């Protein structure tokens, strides 16, 4: 949110460089469970986690795709069987 | 191989260039390996697992880690290395009615039912308690062929 708050100043590149490296582990997380069906997280600080196979738990960012990833990983974990 | 890696770090510390941060960076891929093998060793230690009971566990452990594949080669080869005498004993039972079963960790166990029903197969004793199964000595992926093997 502090990104969109300030973009028209000289403090634009400092915040951009900080957010660009602060968002790398999250982008690393989403790059695994979609393509390999294995999730990763640090301390359980990201909420999203994971017969009939849909008896699995689940507990800004672009929330249009966040819930979509949650099913898009479980189907890979099913096709790995 | 772990001794090989720390011999490299012996050279690099001798050369006046090793720092604590550099070695902390270096030892993490080995840290993953030793963590995997310590967890596996603890798990097989506590349950007194041997035979097919420690062959189901490596079937599951070969399944479990598949997201980096740094450890998948490890458990797949360790699965083959532990399954090597068991496949020979199986292949022996498959091609040839003789078995020699050197230590009792095989799925099929042979106890004589010839001493009860002598010089007759008028009991169908082979299909009875002569050549029987052990339940927990199947490695849990030959379970679906289990009747046909016997």
């Amino acid at each position: 949110q502090e990104a969109l708050h300030n973009c028209s100043n000289e403090h634009y590149p400092v915040l951009l460089s900080l957010l660009k490296t602060s968002c790398e582990p999250y982008t690393r997380f989403i790059h695994d469970w979609v393509y390999s069906g294995v999730f990763r997280d640090a301390y359980g600080e990201f909420m999203i986690q994971v017969k009939l196979y849909w008896t699995h738990g689940y507990v800004v960012f672009l929330k249009h795709i966040a819930h979509d990833i949650y099913v898009c990983g479980k189907t890979i974990n099913l096709l790995k069987l | 191989e772990h001794l090989i890696l720390v011999s490299q770090l012996e050279q690099l510390h001798r050369q006046g260039l090793l720092s604590l941060q550099k070695l902390w960076f270096y030892i993490q891929p080995a840290m993953r390996t030793m963590d995997i093998l310590a967890s596996l060793a603890t798990s097989v230690d506590k349950g007194e697992c041997l035979g097919g009971s420690t062959l189901s566990l490596l079937h599951d452990r070969s399944f479990s880690y598949t997201g980096d594949s740094q450890a998948q080669e490890l458990c797949l080869y360790l699965t083959k290395a532990a399954s090597a005498p068991y496949f020979e004993v199986l292949e022996k039972w498959i091609y040839r009615g003789i078995i020699h079963d050197p230590y009792s960790e095989f799925m099929v166990e042979e106890h004589e039912l010839r001493k009860e029903r002598i010089q007759e197969d008028y009991n169908d004793k082979y299909w009875d308690q002569r050549y029987t199964i052990v339940q927990q000595q199947i490695p849990s992926f030959l379970q679906k062929m289990a009747d046909k093997i016997l």
